[PDB]
């Protein structure tokens, strides 16, 4: 079970950037997939899942982003629009065996990949 | 000659233990081969041992627990003959062929260790338990003639099952995490009670049919689809059929025995074969296509329910699940709470991501201790745009008072009750959030939310 994050950089306030976690080893339709990130001194904190064709945010980037996944690549897609400040964070993917159950949308996430920095100037 | 205890049993925690088995008082204290043939058991679990050497000079030994230690070679063993039960789960052993010549083994449990040859199992006739997941084995050739057999686990790279054929007083079977797709041999099987197959490849269950003494069965994360075959099963109280792509659940109408089903993670969008199973105490229906649960109202012994991951509007068939202790149905559409007020023994309610405004209902519920209601989203029903729009704040919490915006897009203010925005010129839609700590009973979350106003040109 590997993951990979990609396609953070630095982005003007109100601008828009597309992360992908592109999967290996293990087919995704077993999974649900999380993305999460971390800034500084803080709490990695959740920011949206996506299991099938469901999906969930957290409130500060509702209507701002949105996950998506290419099946046939094997990859699970963030698109951020509208980014500000306070989105700035290494943004990681993770992911839960859909077999489990869950208190939550962000518990009992795992398999972090390295991550990628997102930095809103 | 009475050596010290120390220079036969090398390893210093084992030392340590054999003292204490030998009621000396230090591990220098010299011992006879009498005191040692004295020792028909050892319960040596968890004490950081790395060697076993000395072990071989217990002639004795009938019982041995060596489980949760680093073991690598397990040589001393090889000439304790009368050894029948060994617990050595929980090591690093690869190599087993010190066991080949214990033939008076009745159970042999070695879960968690690094095996992959299990020819040296071969000639253990009189084993009636055997345990081996967790490992790295990917042929089971050496287990046909293993016809004792009550109790199997093993993993887990097998793909083929063929040499269980002749393995028929087995009534426990746990090939969970291999590659299995043909369970064609499990016909055979026909005393199994016990069926765990969580995490194949398996997409055909048509063997299974006539395992009619099956009561508990797990083909959680498999390829299954079509379930016909289990209608047969009618001894079943156990299911977990979670993470497939099952959306006939009919086969299932008949299994009243049923007292736990897992459906979670599949393509189902009609539960209505599920009326009937009304000895259900738990039922877990996450991550489906549901919007209609009008069935569960008939399944009154319902203490644990989840339904996260759906498209729900409509909650309410729940009011009448009095016994309800868990609920988890994050991520739906549901607006209105007020079907939850009088399920009292609720203690753990997780409602995030949904539509909720008004928390007053659940106001009673105060034997909770784990409550989320965050992330609530909602768009009303569009206005036509003025430059002048005010709406009314509907967000209540648990006391019945308003919550106040925390957040209000293109510079709206707010004056209790109502939200006013002064809009330059045409935007196609305004929003504001809320934010405000809530505890019901004992449980403590964040109520949040995000309302979006559409605005008509
Ligand atoms: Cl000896
Ligand atoms: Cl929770």
């Amino acid at each position: 079970v590997q993951l990979v994050e990609s396609g953070g950089g630095l982005v003007q306030p109100g601008g828009s950037l597309r992360l992908s976690c592109a999967a290996s080893g293990f087919t995704l339709d077993r999974y649900a997939i999380g993305w999460f990130r971390q800034a500084p001194g803080k709490e990695r904190e959740g920011v949206s899942v996506i299991s099938d064709t469901i999906t969930a945010y957290r409130n500060s980037v509702k209507g701002r982003f949105t996950i998506s996944r290419d099946n046939a690549k094997n990859t699970v897609y963030l698109q951020m629009n509208r980014l500000k400040p306070e989105d700035t964070a290494i943004y990681y993917c993770a992911v839960r065996d859909r077999g489990r159950v869950y208190s939550s949308t962000w518990s009992g996430f795992g398999s972090w990949g390295q991550g990628t920095q997102v930095t809103i100037s | 000659q009475d050596t010290p205890i120390n220079q036969i049993f090398t390893d210093t925690a084992l030392a340590e233990k054999m003292k204490t088995v030998l009621g000396k008082t230090n591990v220098t204290d010299t011992v006879s081969q009498t005191d040692l043939d004295q020792v028909t058991t050892l319960q040596a679990d968890r004490l950081g041992i790395k060697s076993i050497d000395g072990v071989e000079y217990l002639n004795n030994l009938t019982q041995i627990n060596f489980s949760n230690n680093q073991l690598t070679d397990i040589t001393p063993l090889k000439n304790l003959t009368k050894l029948v039960d060994i617990l050595m789960n929980n090591n690093q052993i690869a190599d087993i062929t010190p066991l080949a010549n214990l033939t008076n083994l009745t159970g042999l449990t070695l879960f968690n260790n690094q095996i992959t040859d299990i020819d040296p199992l071969k000639n253990l006739t009189n084993l009636n338990r055997l345990e081996l997941s967790s490992n790295t084995i990917s042929d089971i050739s050496a287990l046909s003639g293993l016809t004792s057999l009550q109790q199997l686990s093993f993993g887990n790279q097998v793909t083929d099952l063929k040499p269980l054929a002749n393995l028929t007083t087995l009534e426990r079977l746990d090939i969970s995490s291999n590659k299995v797709s043909d369970i064609s041999v499990l016909a055979k099987l026909t005393n199994l009670e016990s069926l765990i197959a969580t995490n194949n490849q398996i997409s055909d269950i048509t063997p299974l049919g006539i395992l009619t003494n099956l009561d508990e069965l797990s083909l959680n994360g498999n390829q299954l689809k079509d379930i016909g075959t289990l209608a047969s099963l009618t001894n079943l109280t156990d299911l977990d059929l979670a993470n497939n792509q099952i959306s006939n659940l009919a086969p299932l109408s008949g299994l009243t025995k049923l007292t736990e089903l897992k459906l979670g993670a599949n393509q189902i969008s009609n539960i209505s074969p599920l009326a009937g199973l009304t000895a259900l105490t738990n039922l877990e229906l996450n991550e489906n296509q549901l919007e209609d649960i009008s069935p569960i109202s008939n399944l009154k012994n319902l203490t644990y329910l989840t339904l996260y991951f759906n498209n729900i509007s409509d909650i309410s068939p729940v009011s009448s699940l009095t016994k309800l202790q868990r609920l988890f149905f994050y991520n739906n559409k549901v607006s209105d709470v007020s079907s939850l007020a009088n399920l009292t023994n609720i203690n753990w309610l997780s409602a995030g991501h949904n539509q909720i405004s008004d928390l007053t209902p659940l106001a009673n519920l105060t034997r909770i201790t784990q409550l989320g209601l965050n992330d609530q989203a909602w768009t009303n029903a569009p206005v036509n745009y003025k430059a002048n729009v005010s709406i009314p704040n509907t967000v209540k919490n648990v006391t019945g008072a308003l919550i106040a915006p925390a957040t209000i897009s293109d510079g709206g203010s707010y004056t209790e009750p109502d939200i006013t925005w002064n809009l330059p010129s045409y935007t196609n839609e305004v929003s504001y959030t809320f934010s405000q700590p809530v505890t019901i009973g004992k449980g403590t979350t964040t109520f949040s939310g995000t309302v979006t106003q559409p605005l008509k040109a």
